Order: C-alpha cells, then sequence, then structure tokens
DNA sequence: ATGCCTATAGTTATTGTGGCC
RNA sequence: GGCCACAAUAACUAUAGGCAU
C-alpha cells in the first residue's frame, strides 16, 4: 500500500534470532543531528514509528554486523572480477550514477521488524522514540543481491528493444557503451534516464555527466584502450621485513600488463617463518632483477580490448629457473594480457611438463573472461613434445599448437635407453644408511673386480642411494649399465630434475649430457639375486 | 505428489560454477527459454543459497546441443530417499545374456511435477562471458536429468507400464537405473532388433518418447608371460621383479628358485640357462595367472574403486576393485581407430565403457582413478560426454610397477 | 602398528593487491 | 575485524616407495 516494486520475502535463520545486545553510553553531541536525519527519512518513507511491541535492538554507530550473523546466506553477487582486456572496444560510453538506490528498493514486511533500531536517551534513561526500515538498510549482506536482481528486472525489457547496446551493473554504477556516433547514444540515455525515473531511480543530467576517462578496479578506462594506474615506490633503503612482500604484491598488480616481471628471488627471502619485525638485508642476488623491474615501470603501456573476428595468440617464454610468463596479443606488438607461473611447490616439476602446466592456466582463464581458447605458440620442439608424454604416466591435451623459435629456447638434456648396451661394463647401486646420529655408505661392485666404499656425515637414506649413482658414473667409461634396487632413485633419473632442490643431482645431470649412452634397470631389494647382495653386504657392515 | 525430505542434520548443496565456453554459453540459454514457456523451470530470485553445477554436451542421434547437470553433491545426501525408503531391485541374471540395447528414458520424468519444498534445492546458475550478467537463475519444477530421487518416485508407474511387457516376455530381463534402460535379449541378432522395436513403439502410445554390447564377450583375458628361446640376466632381472610385485595379489607364483640362477656378479649381455627346477616354476606360474585367483566375491557395502593407466601408443588398462590388490574385473580398450584420437577422448570413451558395464554387471558408480589433472580434466571432458549419468571420479598418482605389469595381457 | 623421509594428487591458513560493510 | 575476486608463501590428508622400532 506504500511499497512499490514488489518486496521479496527474506527470512531470518532458524538456528537463532536477530540482535540482543543492549545500547550504547551517550554521547549528546552527537544524538542532536541525529534528529534530523531522522524527520527527513520518515517524510519520505524510509522509517516509521513503532511502539514497544518490537523486542528486537540494534546499536547506533548504524551497525548491522551482529544482524548480518543472524540473516540467512545468499547467492554470491559477482563471479569473477571482470577484465579491462576482455572487453568489447566502444566508440561513446556513458556512466550512470543511481542517486538513493536502497532507499528506493524496499524491504519484506516481515523483515521489517527485525531491522529496528534505537535512538540514544536525552536525560535520565527516556525510552525515546523507536524507529524501523521500510527501505534496505545501509550496510546488510542481502541489500546487494536483491538490488541487482530488482535492476535486471527493470533492464529485462530494454535489453530485448535494442540488442546493439550493452549495459553493465556494478552495484551502484552503471556502464553503459555503443559503436553508435556521438549523437545517437546520447539520445539512448536519455531514453534510459526515463526507463528508470519510472520505478523512482535519481539519475544525472547531461552536464552532471561523467568524462571518458573513468576509474575502475583501480584500472585508468578509456574508450580505445585501458592502462594501470602509476605505482609509486620509495627509493633509498629497504625497511623491514613486511614492505618486502609489499614489493612482491606491487608487482604482482604489475604482472597482469607488465610482460617481464620477476618475483621468484624476491620470494626466497620470505622463507622465514614467525617474525614480527625481521628487518631483511638485500643481497645480490635478489636485488639483480629488482633493478631490471624498475625499468619497465617508467615507460607508459596500454592495453587493447578484445575483438571478436580475430583469434586470440598466446605465446611462452623462459626468463628464469621454474619461471614462465606468456602474452596473448590479436595484433603484433600489441597485448592485450600478461600472466605468469612462479609457484613451485619443492621438488622438480620438469620444463616440459610445467610449460603444460602454464598453458593449463591461461586456457582456463580464458573460458572465464574471453570464452574461447587460443592458439598457443610452443618454444618446444615436435619431436621433443612427442617423445616426452608418451613414456610419462600422466595425460595432456593440446588441441592447436604451432611451433615459433625464441630467443630463450628449452631443450632435452637426456635420454634413457630402452635395450641395455653390449660389451659395456655393469654397475650395481644399492645403498644404507642410519637414523641414529644419521650416518650412511655407499658403494659399487663391477664385474670386472674394482670397488670403493666410502663414509658420509649427516645423511638420510634417500640420499646414500643417490651418492652411489654418482660415484658408479665417476669411474666409468662412455657407456654406462646402472643396476638400481630402490623405487625412489628410478624416478627421477627418468624425469628432469630442474629448481632449487636436488642440487645433489645437479652433479649427475651434467655427467648424463657427457656420455653417450646409460642404461637403468630396476631390481627388487632384499631376495637373493647375484650382484645385488655383494652391495648390500659392504653397506650394511657397520650399520 | 510425495513429499521429499533431506538427511538431518545435512544442509543442501553448495558448490561453485564451473565456466563454459562462448558456444555453450549460448546454447544452454536456447534450451532454458524453450523450457520455461512449456512448464519446466522457472525463475528465482537472489535469496537462494544453494546452487547446482552444469555443462553441455554434444549429442550423435538427435545432432544437438544438450543440458546437463551434475547431481554428485546432492546424491550423497539423497541417497536415504533412493535406497532405504525406495529401493530398485536388481536382478542377478542381467550379466549374463547375448545382447544388451541401450535406450533413453530421461524425458518421461519431465511430466511428474517435484514436490513444492524440494524446488529450491535443485537451483542452478549460468556462466557468462567475462561475468557481463549477474547469472540467470533457473529451478526444476519436475523431475531433473541425472538425479537418483526421480526413478524412484516414478517406479510405481514404470512397473504398471511394464507389466503387459514382462507378461508377453518372461525370458527376457529388464532392468531401469537413472535415466538409461537395459533390456537383456537371448535372441537371435536378427531378431532382437525386432524386440526393441516393439517395446519402442510401446512408449509411444502412452505419451512420452546402431548402439549394443555384447556381455558374453566380456570374458577375463588372461595375463601371458612372454615366451622367449634365449633367456639373458637383463631379461630375468625384468621378470623377477614384475611378479614379486603381483606376489601380494597371486599367492602361487614363487620367485625363490630364478634368483637362485643368478649367481655373483655377471652383465645383461651373458646368456644364462635355466635348470630343471628355474623351467618347472616358471610354467607353473602361466597356469596361476590364466585360472581365477580364489577370494574373489562381491559387497554390496562396501565401494567400488576403479583405476585406469596409461601405457602408450594407443594403449589403456583398468582394473576394478573393492579392496587393494584383489582384482574383480578385469579388461583393456586400445585405441578407438577410425576418425580421430587424442589422450582425452581415448580416456573419455574408456570411463563410459567401464560405467555401462558396472551398471549391467552391479549396479553402482564406481570410483574412478584418472592419470591427469583436475585442472586438465574439467575442461575438456564435456566434448566427448554422451551419457547423461556422471559417475564419481579422483586424481591420484599412477606408479610404474602397475604400469608394467597389465602390459602383458591379452 | 607408529614415527620419520621422499615423491605423485588434493585440501587449508596466511599474507598481499583491488574493492566493500 | 568480517565478506568478494585474483595471486604468492607455510601446514595437513589418499597413493607409491623407503628407513627405524
Ligand atoms: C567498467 C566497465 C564494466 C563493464 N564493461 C565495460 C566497462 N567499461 C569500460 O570502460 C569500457 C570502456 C571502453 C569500451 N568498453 C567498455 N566496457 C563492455 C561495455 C564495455
Amino acid at each position: 500500500p506504500i511499497s512499490p516494486i514488489e518486496t521479496v520475502p527474506v527470512k531470518l535463520k532458524p538456528g537463532m534470532d536477530g540482535p540482543k545486545v543492549k545500547q550504547w553510553p551517550l554521547t549528546e553531541e552527537k544524538i542532536k543531528a541525529l534528529v534530523e536525519i531522522c524527520t527527513e527519512m520518515e517524510k519520505e518513507g524510509k522509517i516509521s514509528k513503532i511502539g514497544p511491541e518490537n523486542p528486537y535492538n540494534t546499536p547506533v554507530f548504524v551497525d548491522f554486523r551482529e544482524l548480518n550473523k543472524k540473516t540467512q546466506d545468499f547467492w554470491e553477487v559477482q563471479l569473477g572480477i571482470p577484465h579491462p582486456a576482455g572487453l568489447k572496444k566502444k566508440k561513446s560510453v556513458t556512466v550512470l550514477d543511481v542517486g538513493d538506490a536502497y532507499f528506493s528498493v524496499p524491504l519484506d514486511e516481515d523483515f521489517r521488524k527485525y531491522t529496528a533500531f534505537t535512538i540514544p536517551s536525552i536525560n535520565n534513561e527516556t525510552p525515546g522514540i523507536r524507529y524501523q526500515y521500510n527501505v534496505l538498510p545501509q550496510g546488510w549482506k542481502g541489500s546487494p543481491a536483491i538490488f541487482q536482481s530488482s535492476m535486471t528486472k527493470i533492464l529485462e525489457p530494454f535489453r530485448k528493444q535494442n540488442p546493439d547496446i550493452v549495459i553493465y551493473q556494478y552495484m551502484d554504477d552503471l556502464y553503459v557503451g555503443s559503436d553508435l556516433e556521438i549523437g545517437q547514444h546520447r539520445t539512448k540515455i536519455e531514453e534510459l534516464r526515463q526507463h528508470l525515473l519510472r520505478w523512482g531511480l535519481t539519475t544525472p543530467d547531461k552536464k552532471h555527466q561523467k568524462e571518458p576517462p573513468f576509474l575502475w578496479m583501480g584500472y585508468e578506462l578509456h574508450p580505445d584502450k585501458w592502462t594501470v594506474q602509476p605505482i609509486v615506490l620509495p627509493e633509498k633503503d629497504s625497511w623491514t621485513v613486511n614492505d618486502i612482500q609489499k614489493l612482491v604484491g606491487k608487482l604482482n598488480w604489475a604482472s597482469q600488463i607488465y610482460p617481464g616481471i620477476k618475483v621468484r628471488q624476491l620470494c626466497k627471502l620470505l622463507r622465514g617463518t614467525k617474525a614480527l619485525t625481521e628487518v631483511i638485508p638485500l643481497t645480490e642476488e635478489a636485488e639483480l632483477e629488482l633493478a631490471e623491474n624498475r625499468e619497465i615501470l617508467k615507460e607508459p603501456v596500454h592495453g587493447v580490448y578484445y575483438d571478436p573476428s580475430k583469434d586470440l595468440i598466446a605465446e611462452i617464454q623462459k626468463q628464469g629457473q621454474g619461471q614462465w610468463t606468456y602474452q596473448i596479443y590479436q595484433e603484433p606488438f600489441k597485448n592485450l594480457k600478461t600472466g605468469k607461473y612462479a609457484r613451485m611447490r619443492g621438488a622438480h616439476t620438469n620444463d616440459v611438463k610445467q610449460l603444460t602446466e602454464a598453458v593449463q592456466k591461461i586456457t582456463t582463464e580464458s573460458i572465464v573472461i574471453w570464452g574461447k581458447t587460443p592458439k598457443f605458440k610452443l618454444p618446444i620442439q615436435k619431436e621433443t613434445w612427442e617423445t616426452w608424454w608418451t613414456e610419462y604416466w600422466q595425460a595432456t591435451w593440446v588441441p592447436e599448437w604451432e611451433f615459433v623459435n625464441t630467443p630463450p629456447l628449452v631443450k632435452l638434456w637426456y635420454q634413457l635407453e630402452k635395450e641395455p648396451i653390449v660389451g659395456a661394463e655393469t654397475f650395481y647401486v644399492d645403498g644404507a644408511a642410519s637414523r641414529e646420529t644419521k650416518l650412511g655408505k655407499a658403494g659399487y661392485v663391477t664385474n670386472k673386480g674394482r670397488q670403493k666404499v666410502v663414509t658420509l656425515t649427516d645423511t638420510t637414506n634417500q640420499k646414500t642411494e643417490l651418492q652411489a649413482i654418482h660415484l658408479a658414473l665417476q669411474d666409468s667409461g662412455l657407456e654406462v649399465n646402472i643396476v638400481t634396487n630402490s623405487q625412489y632413485a628410478l624416478g627421477i633419473i627418468q624425469a628432469q630434475p630442474d629448481q632449487s632442490e636436488s642440487e645433489l643431482v645437479n652433479q649427475i645431470i651434467e655427467q648424463l649430457i657427457k656420455k653417450e649412452k646409460v642404461y637403468l634397470a630396476w631390481v627388487p631389494a632384499h631376495k637373493g639375486i647375484g650382484g645385488n647382495e655383494q652391495v648390500d653386504k659392504l653397506v650394511s657392515a657397520g650399520i | 505428489t510425495v513429499p521429499v525430505k533431506l538427511k538431518p542434520g545435512m544442509d543442501g548443496p553448495k558448490v561453485k560454477q564451473w565456466p563454459l565456453t562462448e558456444e555453450k554459453i549460448k546454447a544452454l540459454v536456447e534450451i532454458c527459454t524453450e523450457m520455461e514457456k512449456e512448464g519446466k523451470i522457472s525463475k528465482i530470485g537472489p535469496e537462494n543459497p544453494y546452487n547446482t553445477p552444469v555443462f553441455a554436451i554434444k549429442k550423435k542421434d538427435g545432432t544437438k546441443w544438450r543440458k546437463l547437470v551434475d547431481f554428485r553433491e546432492l546424491n550423497k545426501k539423497t541417497q536415504d530417499f533412493w535406497e532405504v525408503q525406495l529401493g530398485i531391485p536388481h536382478p542377478a541374471g542381467l550379466k549374463k545374456k547375448k545382447s544388451v540395447t541401450v535406450l533413453d528414458v530421461g524425458d518421461a520424468y519431465f511430466s511428474v511435477p517435484l514436490d513444492e519444498d524440494f524446488r529450491k534445492y535443485t537451483a542452478f546458475t549460468i556462466p557468462s562471458i567475462n561475468n557481463e550478467t549477474p547469472g540467470i537463475r533457473y529451478q526444476y519444477n519436475v523431475l531433473p536429468q541425472g538425479w537418483k530421487g526421480s526413478p524412484a518416485i516414478f517406479q510405481s508407474s514404470m512397473t504398471k507400464i511394464l507389466e503387459p511387457f514382462r507378461k508377453q516376455n518372461p525370458d527376457i530381463v529388464i532392468y531401469q537405473y537413472m535415466d538409461d534402460l537395459y533390456v537383456g535379449s537371448d535372441l537371435e541378432i536378427g531378431q532382437h532388433r525386432t524386440k526393441i522395436e516393439e517395446l519402442r513403439q510401446h512408449l509411444l502410445r502412452w505419451g512420452l518418447t546402431g548402439y549394443e554390447l555384447h556381455p558374453d564377450k566380456w570374458t577375463v583375458q588372461p595375463i601371458v608371460l612372454p615366451e622367449k628361446d634365449s633367456w639373458t640376466v637383463n631379461d630375468i632381472q625384468k621378470l623377477v621383479g614384475k611378479l614379486n610385485w603381483a606376489s601380494q595379489i597371486y599367492p602361487g607364483i614363487k620367485v625363490r628358485q630364478l634368483c637362485k640362477l643368478l649367481r655373483g656378479t655377471k652383465a645383461l649381455t651373458e646368456v644364462i640357462p635355466l635348470t630343471e627346477e628355474a623351467e618347472l616354476e616358471l610354467a607353473e606360474n602361466r597356469e596361476i595367472l590364466k585360472e581365477p585367483v580364489h577370494g574373489v566375491y562381491y559387497d554390496p557395502s562396501k565401494d567400488l574403486i576403479a583405476e585406469i593407466q596409461k601405457q602408450g601408443q594407443g594403449q589403456w588398462t583398468y582394473q576394478i576393485y573393492q579392496e587393494p590388490f584383489k582384482n574383480l574385473k578385469t579388461g583393456k580398450y586400445a585405441r578407438m581407430r577410425g576418425a580421430h584420437t587424442n589422450d582425452v577422448k581415448q580416456l573419455t570413451e574408456a570411463v563410459q565403457k567401464i560405467t555401462t558395464e558396472s551398471i549391467v554387471i552391479w549396479g553402482k558408480t564406481p570410483k574412478f582413478k584418472l592419470p591427469i589433472q583436475k585442472e586438465t580434466w574439467e575442461t575438456w571432458w564435456t566434448e566427448y560426454w554422451q551419457a547423461t549419468w556422471v559417475p564419481e571420479w579422483e586424481f591420484v598418482n599412477t606408479p610404474p610397477l602397475v604400469k608394467l605389469w597389465y602390459q602383458l595381457e591379452k
């Protein structure tokens, strides 16, 4: 009888009721100003006077933090933030700011009694005048959910009448963009203003309209291009511990537009856990990539909008160890959006495999923003691509990819032989270590008769088996046959280790490139095989 | 109508929506608009917190885009309604037949309306390009496709219409599962097509509207050991390691005599002749591999587990087991030679092959172990997906020991 | 059997950037 | 302080192998 646009029924959680917190102590200096605000909202039709029938109370700051916990769960307003690179290019863009947004869209009668608040008393603890929200209150969890759903119903017939125009809604602000001329675009907004005025929404006039440069989510928007806001960093001394991580976050936000962003060496300093004020000093390797990052930030660059007619092209580059950077572009030189793949969990991930993992990150991101799979350009050869995945256990598929050579080329180091080498010396690999005091031995027994036994300090069982392979390839010719008993050592040689970990393996990898043919075989441990038992007795002699 | 109640304590499903391609998004709107006008789905506000994942699949017979809704989260909570309250009887003489014909009966569920209180739980959100639209919401007014509670309510009507069909053919055993109909016939292949046509004509009389499988050809193929005239040290070392891993599966195989052949350090090039004890043991091990192992039994209380392994050069093998290292059903699919094959397509067709076999023999969806990433699988599985039933799958490591053992299977 | 190591999958807690109440 | 989107870093569970008791 008073509220338009048909109210949507909202109910509380069956577990607990609304707020029951008492009123805050009096201020007197702030109460007098609040009297004029409550009287103005009462005349318009936002709040109404109620008696002592309402038991619920809300403190005036007005805080709705206690109410939100009692209110039922609502579906999320936005599913992923829109990126300026995936947007369509428009000739004229005009924004509309909604005046009295939550004041127009009302609340259901059943929920109106739960949003009742009490104004602090004047003197002698008086009851005062009670008020309850009839419309959507400021600071409620369900406020942005209902308002967005109501606006969709308003602009439902408007989109069908004009399919050529694209309208977007964001909380209170509405963005209108079209490929039409400046004269025709101005008429469409005037018709859009009259459509919103019917329900009761205030829109600014032609003189109060905002200029083509817009500021949204920290991005500077233009009708033809888009650019990020310039980030200013202090250039004197490296301060505290958390500010080092802040520089990584600034580079993280710069990774979406700047292709040359390195963060690997900066994250190495953040290895120290449990610290309030640590103050990390600068090193040679960490500041080396920090110097080149500042040079790219000096020159201003702009991104390009998405075009449906042209296909998306992506290319993979290598800038460091275990770090990949990619750029998506439709036209040469003009980039749309750049990305990165820098996370390393600890163990080896393989350069060929991590490259495919980087592609999958682009593919999934392209579905959300662009909506279609882009054409990839890999720095790996077609011959190397087919050899790796056929022998590997994990299966992956790339639909469309082209071979394009890049300055930082990635090549395979070594490949294990399938058939045993004839006339070559046979090496048996077996090692054992103790948990107490941390001591282990490594040795190898050959068919000729030569053998070497060494002792190691501060080592695990996984490292002692790894050390025995290194010594077997050290005192050998060109063609080496390696027989190992451990399953752990078998998996490392088959794969290609390239990370911060596996420093001991890097000595073996360098030797494997020098050798022409290397054979590897696996045998069961502790059974009674000739050649394996002889090595086992030597390592477990003192252990 | 019948009221549907959820399991006490557990709340409704809340799963995040997976993004879809631009071609699939516009395809979903076309179906949703047609269903809204007929009276199948209705729009709801933002007050609904429950979300259901939705995907788009292509059809072969109708060559059109079909709407697929995943109810795997809801099925775990609504298991009391479809088993305890209204259970589906499963015959033992369904796995033993000559020819099984698969027919889609999912279109018949759009007639029976859903409960008013349960309508809010079947709400789903449609993904959009760059999140331009907030998201168009729809709730199911009738029985949805892919839900296990739909056949339970329809069971009272399904038994009545199949009553004259069962009376005419007592020897032919019929079974209903989810949205697919499975009919097993013991007649000839020329007479099998006539029997299905008569059953399909009965459906048109009621109101609502070559693919064949061989259940007799699912014989367990024995794993055979490679035959060699001259055995070398390298050949023995690989043979001992593979059979030692299978010692926990098969207790009959012993590697005691094989290890005694090698004495001291020797080169792989050297040829070692087998003794009388070595030849007797190796030949005996082949007999244990051919004969089915004792201790294989089906238990409905325990969940079924399936593991698929990649071999290479267009070769795939799978093992169906309830308990670790205790196989129940073994089989392998090589390559679908004819048009186009890839790493995803060969795996997608493999899962659908096991799922169809699981219904006829047992009647439960197994846990699929896939040698693929979660981000890779959840993007390209919809491209080659045809079946309306979606099984539960997990992603784990594939050992090198299990790969080198099942490659010798004929 | 449990505690202690490595690798393959996944999950969470923490911080940061951009916003909001 | 909580909520939303995206990233970097530390911990915890299934599988496979290993060591110690
Ligand atoms: C903030 C925002 C939100 C949603 N879309 C857009 C934008 N705004 C852009 O500024 C914008 C600028 C130029 C062209 N299209 C744009 N766009 C499709 C309508 C442009």
